[PDB]
């Protein structure tokens, strides 16, 4: 007889606001894919245009969703993930996908294959203005690996409303995005109505092409010269993970991690034994030759990038001391924040930066002494015989290729014109 | 199918 | 038959995430007072134990709420509230309440009256870990002004699982809290099962006992100490740039600064941005006393946001203050920070150069007791009982009976030594 | 009622 708490459309809003910095939304989509439930080998992150529209996509060849796991997905607070093979998944608090979304742009749309099925979910913001919704309701939308519609009474009202208000407007337009992912399995999460100043979007697509970039008016808050993973999203992309297990495809254009011994110069290793725990946990020091000043530490929580470029020890005290210093370490004990880009401020971190400026200090004072994109590729319309442009990290295509089943939105009948090469 | 390749210039 | 989208009781931790200084998630609490919905005059935060619980109670003389709107107060996303005669609710996002206790503790209690009908409001992590809910339900249970359950199926469950599971286990244990609302509306807020870190919970109560404080092992991520990082009254005073309400704490009243008799060689600055409309003012001064606290002082709709933000000159320039108000701009999600937009990066460019004007147009002159405590007297035992500041008038006569404090509402508890 | 006032000392 107890009332369930309610969900105010208002908060989808809420949820994004804890993401000042716009990568941050976008690395929680990125997590999504990598952890190991999905499994992904490579996530392709685009903009496109739809029905007039810009949009952002992220599309994976992970695992998918049942019809179920994916209203969780577009539910808050559900997470199950769990440690396969020493695969750690990143993903807890079963907030990101929302947040995140929604701090990207007003309204989302997902589409997955498990293999078994094929089903989209809908959360918009604009949607749910629109019919006045007191509640957050998610359409979902599902099929049978034939093009066949079950769950029939939940589907035949989220089509319907899906139809109506969502970008696609017609079945036809529904199947082509499902279409787009190549594999049995996988997902597709189409992003609209992005953010936008001056009536502008606050991403940055023209400066360059193969990358999603912040304009400048670009320094993170905390910085004072930008280091590239801040308006970069491929630079960021880079460094995100420290043993990376997923391709990250942007702009159709491969992303190639850094590695630390191309990367650092005069590397040693240290080690950390705080008393409250039970298990040693290493560091890695170098000298950071290509840059000359990104330095600081960087920290990794579960393989991925907390914050970067922290300054400690000396590096604090004074500007002149420990430049070009850079620090790796994993900690696994402290406990992410809510857009994932700083840890809780508890007495644990603070022991831990305290230790990082004293170890890097260390090192400091003893090494003191001491002193290109890869080619695009194309395919050939068999009916038309245009190229179109393809991105990479694809394994392996059919046999025939048709402008017609074309992944890129913008490219998928032959009466649109050729593209130039670069 | 048939596949070009092609250079990507900054 | 479209699905709703589904809240996780787990998703109540997360909810609180964003708070990374505790204060963060009390201010949050006063707010909800301070709003002109509630409209209160006086708040009182108090730590106090129940049933071996040590608790954070926060206590407003206050509209209170209808059922139904304590089901908002306990759900995410409703928000309504308006200016009401230039008085500006800090509310927006409908989520304070929720991150906020959730932040300072594991479970919590509503108990509010708005003198026609008194109701009971139940947010706990354990109750719903214990009967492992699948969905974040909270019980409610309300009463006619004749104390009669008024909605009664939900009520009668409500009022099981409450009793049940909740710090109170007799319907008397709820009673008393409603009762300590002295006045005919208000709401009580009672948190326990707070944060602890080793064996003792998060704050220190110990050092000052007319005060809520963070033990020294105290300064924020982002900077010696301002007293408001580590002490809850401190941080009080500075709270609102022109208070509307009265905090107490721990039962002494916290002091609002003034800017006068704070600052000198005082001037006034203005900031005409391209992007607005209006104008907005700003002032200048020096800082007496510590003067090792400086910078900045971000007000959004009477709130303070952020405090000693160094701009211009981060060394060169010191001990000079600034305060501003900046509607436009929009709080995070903890409200200790602005989204970081373009408008709020011109704003801080622009503080900083007039900062940096200020300081060299000046820059040359430069160079060259506690309020007592009020106690009153048991009629039945003749014994004197503590009294919290703010409290307009009482009843004829006062019994340990109808003690507020939780800890002294019994005739046979040794009364108190005064301070020595 | 009866009230009392006493002194509080930091
Ligand atoms: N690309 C995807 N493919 C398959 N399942 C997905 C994908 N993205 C999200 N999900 C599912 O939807 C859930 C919601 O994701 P999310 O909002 O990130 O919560 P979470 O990843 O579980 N925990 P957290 O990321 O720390 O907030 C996930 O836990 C997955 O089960
Ligand atoms: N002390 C109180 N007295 C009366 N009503 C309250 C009180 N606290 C909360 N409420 C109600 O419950 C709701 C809780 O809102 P809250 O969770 O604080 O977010 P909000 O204040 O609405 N805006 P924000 O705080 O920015 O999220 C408020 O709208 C009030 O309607
Ligand atoms: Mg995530
Ligand atoms: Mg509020
Ligand atoms: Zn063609
Ligand atoms: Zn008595």
């Amino acid at each position: 007889g107890i009332r369930l708490s309610a969900l105010c459309p208002k908060f989808l809003h809420t949820n994004s606001t804890s993401h000042t910095w716009p990568f941050s939304a976008v690395a929680e989509l990125i997590d999504n894919a990598y952890d190991p439930d999905v499994n992904a080998k490579q996530i392709w992150i685009d903009k496109t245009v739809i029905s007039d529209h810009i949009c952002l996509t992220f599309t994976d060849n992970g695992n998918g969703m049942t019809a179920d796991k994916l209203h969780k997905m577009l539910s808050f607070g559900f997470s199950d993930k769990v440690t396969m093979n020493g695969h750690v998944p990143v993903g807890l608090y079963g907030n990101g996908f929302k947040s995140g979304s929604m701090r990207l742009g007003k309204d989302a749309m997902v589409f997955t294959k498990n293999g078994e099925t094929m089903s989209v979910g809908f959360l918009s913001q604009t949607y749910l203005e629109v019919i006045k919704a007191e509640h957050v309701v998610v359409p979902i939308v599902t099929f049978n690996k034939h093009r066949q519609m079950i769950n029939l009474t939940e589907s035949k009202a989220s089509l319907a409303a899906i139809l109506e208000h969502s970008l696609f407007s017609t079945e036809q337009k529904l199947l082509a995005e499902l279409n787009a992912i190549m594999g049995k399995k996988g997902t597709r999460i189409i992003i609209w109505n992005l953010r936008s100043y001056k009536n502008a979007t606050e991403f940055d697509f023209e400066k360059d092409k193969y990358d999603i970039r912040i304009p400048e008016d670009y320094k993170k808050q905390e910085r004072q010269i930008a280091p590239e993973s801040d308006y970069s999203l491929r630079a960021y992309c880079s460094i995100l993970y420290l043993k990376p297990r997923m391709q990250i495809i942007i702009r159709g254009q491969k992303v190639k991690t850094q590695l630390v011994s191309k990367s650092l110069a005069y590397i040693e290793r240290d080690v950390y034994r705080p008393k409250f725990l039970t298990r040693t946990v290493r560091i890695t020091f170098g000298f950071n030759c290509r840059n000359k000043d990104h330095y600081g530490i960087m920290m990794y929580h579960k393989n991925r990038l907390i914050k970067a470029y922290e300054k400690v020890g000396c590096q604090l005290k004074a500007n002149n001391m420990g430049v070009g210093v850079v620090g790796i370490i994993e900690c696994n004990f402290l406990k992410p924040t809510h857009n994932k880009q700083d840890f809780d401020y508890t007495n644990e971190y603070r022991l831990t930066i305290l230790a990082l400026g004293e170890k890097l200090n260390d090192y400091w004072n003893e090494m003191k002494v001491k002193k290109k994109r890869p080619d695009q590729t194309w395919v050939q319309c068999d009916a038309c015989l245009k190229w179109r442009k393809l991105p990479d990290g694809i394994d392996q295509l059919p046999e025939k290729w048709y402008c017609s089943n074309n992944p890129d939105p913008q490219f998928r009948n032959c009466e649109v014109p050729e593209e130039p090469e670069d | 199918a048939r596949t070009k390749q092609t250079a990507r210039k900054s």
